[PDB]
């Protein structure tokens, strides 16, 4: 009678069905999926340091608006700007505010050190009452209002040397008056000018004045400004009006920090990758959650899935 | 598959086996049974597994990056940073498509090139002793128990013990 | 005697060298070509919808010069640019000139609605010999040259409030006068101030008095400027002079538009992809015609050729 | 081709069968004939159609982008401009040169596999009664008429019929 | 390997075989030789070179790009040309990464074929006259001197010479 | 007795670890690199000409600082900019000093011809001791310091044409003295205007008066710009002071050239392939070296080593 011995391979009832070089449809006896198309709806705050705006942009925490005092000194790898936050201070605009905003992101800190300038002949701290304060009119914190003295306003020459190891990142501004009634209430003199300087940079500023439309009754307009000043250069500031002058320094570092634009809840959970959708995990290599990442993240794909054999063919029956 | 054992000379799989991917059904004397093979299962898992480790948890870290989103109007820079986005989205999902296509291929027919190594090894061990029926199975020309089939099964089935028997058996 | 059952294949007698991983040059029996390198040395008019701009640019269909009066409210996917095309009109510039056309081909409309501005107190509508219009001296039709009214030039603060539900795009410009005789001619005062202002941004342009090299006999240039106001937002226009005015707004829209530079002509033919040196099937994945493409394209790359093998190995006799 | 039979065991391809990629050409008592096989010529164009489906007619549709020529002058933003889309195309050339290689030395080895395949299938028919002379012919060892031929080519051959005869002139 | 035979059926490779890739290895009455066959080791290096032709010395020609180092902050542009050549050299170093991969795979498995054609080769080649041991070997069942062995290598070996004693000693 | 005739492959007893799709360790007989991490720490001066631009920029080599006189008029395929450098004339900066550095490196020429300007009523050839030049004051050696002649500065309108087939750069610069008494000084004036234009550009430019840190014992600095004229085109000249003049104008060409900063030492060899470490081979089609490249060069990869099989699998024993 002999024997039979025959050769075969399994085979499952629930196949997968995958793409080839050859085929678009084929059915193995299992997959994996390499795109990872869902987040988790919320933020974890480890293992990268998170700090949640709230209501204020990275720029207003900059500036000082009273909305942000607690904010003040606060470091992140990752800050998480919200799309409800909106300004309540003084109006304002930056020249390239992105990539002030960018800067400072990159930097991951607002580390500030107050410097004492010889503003000599005129008043400082002024305040606006569209930039409240305690419940009293005030201005951005790290920001003065320098404005005339017994009606003058003599020319300002000042300087600050960088004595220090690190770069030191300087934010000032420049008022443009409503009216030339108000340069004159202001500064007591018709055209004021601004020059920022170092021994590697120079800045110019002429105020423009006319009317804006107004924003918490103010039609007049700061336009902010930064200066970097690298170890053994000084500082030079030189102005006879309009001048927003700076308080102090940030300190200005290199680092894995950024900003993020996102609604999403923080939780005390652990993921290495975050979206603006939310963490997400980082097992498979790719992902259609958003092309906005950071951290250790798969790679923005467009597809919503690849599955990936990882058996052979099924043939039942 | 390229080598056309699986979905090909072997008919189809066997749902009822779940112990192994590749396996030894037998009738003789003593019944009929089934066995898997444990070196070429692991040799397709170890393959498989091989391609996974380099394709799971290898994700780089990126950080501060350029801005993906926009709300107002800009022109000529802006058209830089989304054209560059766009460009980078595109070459990667053109990388994660043809990956994939490459590498279930080439999973189907390692898993078949597997199915048809253990097929060629037993073959070879039969000597003269059996024939090729051209659906994967072999017709033993002699007396073949559970013992002879173990031993077949376990690569230390010695051809010259049944020769003599099986030669008889097949040229009549 | 028995008999002799023998195995084979096909072959051909016209193979085709294909490229492998293994041999540049290897014969099969059939092949196809995946890079698209020819056209048929026309634009086709379907499906996408084109605007042949003749001999004028976008941006002269913006402004309104006169040879470009048959393009105002017209729309587009594709505007075509001539490399003939030239300006005929009064001279002028555009900071970031590349910008404006852009964000305009973009948008992929030249609808324009008119406003009642109130320029109580000066001059309008400004003409000029080097813009013939109807044999008469005339100006760009989007644009209000205002001047002095019985040598006074009033300051102007007008505002314009935007109530409707989409964005409106003001484009508006300041005239640099050659002289400071022209500046006195025409403005009746010695410096002019513009300041073009929303709830949103400000900007804020001084008038440069100097002789260019005249084109059309004027050594006065117009620089253009322009702004955006949302929904909801007010523009604010402040000037003392120098100021031409816009007659109201462009519609800014969102799409698939866009704009090409090609003297291909136009032809009455269907196809999806359209390169400067015409319309090209798309079969293709890939092509070396043009890397400048608008719709559904193969992509460019650098090779002329490559076949993709649609057949065995060729093994003849 | 890495099984070894186009341009392999095989000498050449026959120009003189257009009605297939594969077949059977035999001589008999009857005559000599030739005939093509459809399952495996079958098997090879619809692999090579899957491999068409998704390059032909497959584009991506894009509108505005970035300026690619510029007739000034301008520094640091054009020169990004042009690195940008001069990266772009290198990146792309080399995809299409990768891909038209590696698909072309697969459509070369699955040809060459669908050959491999269908000798393995006729030999294995074959069982004692014939044997491979090396150069993909089969010397069959019985009368086998057209009928029988025909019965090889339809897989319907009964290799028992001819056992006897076939055993008695092979092994003299 | 994809064919089983190298690292497969193949125990291990010979270390004395310094003059070829592939060959024969023979113990008969006149003693024991080695002798590397030509044409095969020719096919695996022809491949290989085929290979490299197209990998080395092929590089493409830049001239003036854009800046890759800065020192000091700019911003929005400078934050794009950093994320631009981050983005080229990330998509170049995985384009090298699975270059390598898949051409290893590709040359291991070619490799593998070559030995696995030789084999066939020369097991169609001695038809009824010997038997496969399974380990790469054949049992041959007739006297077969240094001229005998020398003709299989050669390709001139006349089965018909040594039939009848091979069949009356494999077939007791 | 019969015979036994066995087929087999070789294997070296010194094998090669390389990586494939299914292993990341497996042995072959022999490999070949394909990243090349090494170079010969030298920029090898063939088959590209190479510029050392040793102490000089090439910005100060374009504007004529003193020591950078034995680079005018000369043409290079790569100038080697040292990190070594430093200016040493008046102090200046260049808005989008980037884009001039690009543009004339890309242009790969200083040639530079003299134009006879009619500068009528103005003195001449100011210099500076922060410029010293052959133990003397003097000034960068392609600009022109015009000041008051006689306390008056009489308004310069003068005109250049472009009357070659191609097309010419010019160097201009503003002076922005350090005080009000330093422009009195200089230009008679209490404010200057420069105006330069042609029939396609127009350049405005006020000066901004203010101290600024000193360099070399001067508070004032200099601004450059730059304007191309094309052949039939004009330039046009018109200043009320501050007006640094242009000597001539320098040839702007399109080419291979380009710029590459590096400390590597030139040597007398030959090399396709240049990074700032020095010269590399091209034999491999990958590099680990520098992502900064000129010439027939290897790709940059992040990996350190990529072994490409040459061989099969090695078995031993
Ligand atoms: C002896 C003698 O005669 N001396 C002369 C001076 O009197 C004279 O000074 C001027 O006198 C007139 C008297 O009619 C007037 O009081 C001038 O003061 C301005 O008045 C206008 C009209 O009300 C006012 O405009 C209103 O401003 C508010 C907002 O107010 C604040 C705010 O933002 O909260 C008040 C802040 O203190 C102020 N900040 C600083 C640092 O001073 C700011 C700032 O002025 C604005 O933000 C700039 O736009 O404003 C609101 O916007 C209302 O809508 C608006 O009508 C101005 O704010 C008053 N200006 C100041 C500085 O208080 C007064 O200057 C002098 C010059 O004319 O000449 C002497 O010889
Ligand atoms: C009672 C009393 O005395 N009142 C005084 C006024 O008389 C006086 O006005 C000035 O009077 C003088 C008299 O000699 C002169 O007419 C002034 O007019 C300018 O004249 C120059 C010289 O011809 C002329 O320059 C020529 O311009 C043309 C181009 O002409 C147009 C054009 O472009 O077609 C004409 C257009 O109407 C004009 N546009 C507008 C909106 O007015 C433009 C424009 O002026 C330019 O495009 C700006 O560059 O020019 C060509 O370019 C020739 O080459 C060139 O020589 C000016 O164009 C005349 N200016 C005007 C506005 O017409 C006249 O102003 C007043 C001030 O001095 O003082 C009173 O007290
Ligand atoms: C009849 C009558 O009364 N006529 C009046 C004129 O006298 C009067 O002219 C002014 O007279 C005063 C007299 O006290 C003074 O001399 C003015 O000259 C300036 O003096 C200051 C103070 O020393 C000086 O500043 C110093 O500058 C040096 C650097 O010097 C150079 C340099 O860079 O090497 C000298 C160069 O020649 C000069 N370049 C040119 C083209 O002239 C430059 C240039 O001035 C600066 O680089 C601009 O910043 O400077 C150093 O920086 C010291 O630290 C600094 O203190 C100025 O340099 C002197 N200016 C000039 C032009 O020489 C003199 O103008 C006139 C106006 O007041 O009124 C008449 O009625
Ligand atoms: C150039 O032109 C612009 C535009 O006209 C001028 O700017 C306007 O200036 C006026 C004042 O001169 C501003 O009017 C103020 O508006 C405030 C907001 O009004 C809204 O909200 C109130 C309720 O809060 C509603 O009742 C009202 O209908 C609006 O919806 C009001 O709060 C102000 O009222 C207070 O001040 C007035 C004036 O003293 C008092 O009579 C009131 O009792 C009250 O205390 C005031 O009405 C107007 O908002 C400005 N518009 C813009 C767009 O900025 C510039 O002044 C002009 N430039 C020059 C140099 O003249
Ligand atoms: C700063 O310096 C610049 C450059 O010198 C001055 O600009 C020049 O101004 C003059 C007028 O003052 C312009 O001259 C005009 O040129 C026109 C074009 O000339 C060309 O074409 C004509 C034929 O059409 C040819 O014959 C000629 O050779 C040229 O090839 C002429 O059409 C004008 O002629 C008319 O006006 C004059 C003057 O009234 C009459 O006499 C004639 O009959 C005719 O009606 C005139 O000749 C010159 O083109 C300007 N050059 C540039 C480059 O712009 C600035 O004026 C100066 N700035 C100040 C403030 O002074
Ligand atoms: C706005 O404010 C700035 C900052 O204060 C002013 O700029 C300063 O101007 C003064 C002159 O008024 C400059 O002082 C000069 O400094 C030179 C460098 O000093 C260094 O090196 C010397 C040795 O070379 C050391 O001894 C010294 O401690 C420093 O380390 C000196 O070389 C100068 O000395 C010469 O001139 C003086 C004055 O005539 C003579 O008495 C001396 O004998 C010698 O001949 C001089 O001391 C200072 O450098 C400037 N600082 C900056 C940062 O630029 C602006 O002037 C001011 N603006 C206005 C409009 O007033
Ligand atoms: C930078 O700071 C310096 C010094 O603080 C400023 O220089 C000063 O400028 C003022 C004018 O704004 C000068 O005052 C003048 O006094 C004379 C008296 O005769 C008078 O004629 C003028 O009407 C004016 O009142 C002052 O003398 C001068 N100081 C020095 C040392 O030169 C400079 O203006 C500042 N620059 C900027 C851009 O702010
Ligand atoms: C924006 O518009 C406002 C209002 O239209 C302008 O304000 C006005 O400015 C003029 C000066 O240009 C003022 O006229 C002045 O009158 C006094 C009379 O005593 C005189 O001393 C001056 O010589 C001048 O003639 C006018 O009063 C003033 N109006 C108001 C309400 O303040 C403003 O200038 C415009 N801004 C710009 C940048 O155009
Ligand atoms: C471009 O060059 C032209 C011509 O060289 C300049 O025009 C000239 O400007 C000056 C003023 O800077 C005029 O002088 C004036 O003379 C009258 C005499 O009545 C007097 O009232 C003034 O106080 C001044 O001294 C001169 O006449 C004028 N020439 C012409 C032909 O118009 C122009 O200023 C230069 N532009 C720039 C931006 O530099
Ligand atoms: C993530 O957010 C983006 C932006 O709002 C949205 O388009 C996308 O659908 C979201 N994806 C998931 C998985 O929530
Ligand atoms: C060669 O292949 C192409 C692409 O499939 C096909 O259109 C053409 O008909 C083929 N040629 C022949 C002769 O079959
Ligand atoms: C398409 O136009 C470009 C630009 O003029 C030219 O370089 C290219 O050769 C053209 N190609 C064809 C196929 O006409
Ligand atoms: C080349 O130079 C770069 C920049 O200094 C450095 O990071 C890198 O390690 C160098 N490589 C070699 C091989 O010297």
């Amino acid at each position: 009678p002999g024997a039979t011995l025959c050769l075969g391979h399994h085979a499952v009832p629930n196949g997968t069905i995958v793409k080839t070089i050859t085929n678009d449809r084929i059915e193995v006896t299992n997959a994996t999926e390499l795109v990872q198309n869902s987040s988790i709806g919320e933020i974890c705050d480890s293992p990268h340091q998170i700090l949640d705006g709230e209501n204020c942009t990275l720029i207003d925490a900059l500036l000082g608006d009273p909305q942000c005092d607690g904010f003040q000194n606060k470091k992140w790898d990752l800050f998480v700007e919200r799309n409800k936050a909106y300004s309540n201070c003084y109006p304002y605009d930056v020249p390239d505010y992105a990539s002030l905003r960018s800067l400072v992101a990159s930097s991951g800190t607002l580390e500030f050190n107050n410097e004492s300038f010889n503003w000599a002949g005129v008043t400082q701290n002024g305040t606006s009452s569209s930039c409240i304060r305690g419940s009293k009119s005030s201005f951005f914190s790290r920001l003065n209002w320098l404005t005339h003295l017994n009606s003058k306003y003599p020319a300002l020459n000042v300087t600050m040397p960088n004595n220090e190891q690190f770069d030191k990142l300087y934010i000032w501004g420049v008022h443009h008056p409503g009216t030339d009634k108000d340069q004159i209430s202001l500064y007591a003199q018709s055209s004021g000018r601004i020059t920022v300087s170092t021994k590697r940079s120079q800045q110019a500023v002429i105020p423009n004045i006319g009317s804006r439309p107004r924003i918490r009754d103010i039609p007049s307009r700061i336009s902010i400004y930064w200066t970097i000043v690298k170890p053994g250069d000084i500082l030079l500031i030189n102005s006879t009006g309009n001048l927003i002058a700076p308080r102090g320094y940030f300190k200005i570092r290199s680092g894995k920090s950024s900003i993020m634009r996102s609604d999403a809840p923080i939780g005390k959970c652990k993921s290495e990758c975050i979206t603006p959708n939310g963490s997400i995990p980082n097992d498979k290599p790719f992902q259609n959650v958003n092309r906005i990442t950071y951290g250790a993240c798969p790679r923005y794909v467009k597809q919503s899935t690849l599955k990936l054999a990882t058996g052979m063919r099924n043939v039942p029956e | 598959g390229i080598f056309g054992a699986i979905a090909g000379f072997i008919e189809n799989g066997w749902e009822g086996m779940v112990d192994g991917w590749y396996g030894f059904r037998h009738q003789n004397s003593e019944g009929r049974g089934q066995a898997a093979d444990l070196k070429s299962t692991q040799a397709a898992i170890d393959q498989i597994n091989g391609k996974l480790n380099r394709l799971i948890g290898k994700t780089n870290e990126k950080f501060h990056q350029i801005e993906k989103e926009f709300s107002e109007v800009e022109g000529r820079i802006q058209d830089l940073e989304k054209y560059v986005e766009d460009t980078k989205i595109d070459l990667w999902s053109y990388n994660a498509e043809l990956l994939v296509a490459l590498e279930n291929q080439h999973t189907i027919d390692l898993t078949d090139s597997e199915m048809n190594k253990l097929f060629e090894k037993t073959k070879k061990q039969l000597r003269e002793n059996a024939e090729d029926m051209g659906n994967g199975c072999f017709k033993i020309y002699h007396k073949c128990d559970n013992a002879c089939i173990g031993s077949i099964r376990n690569g230390t089935y010695d051809h010259n013990v049944y020769r003599d028997e099986a030669l008889n058996n097949r040229f009549q």
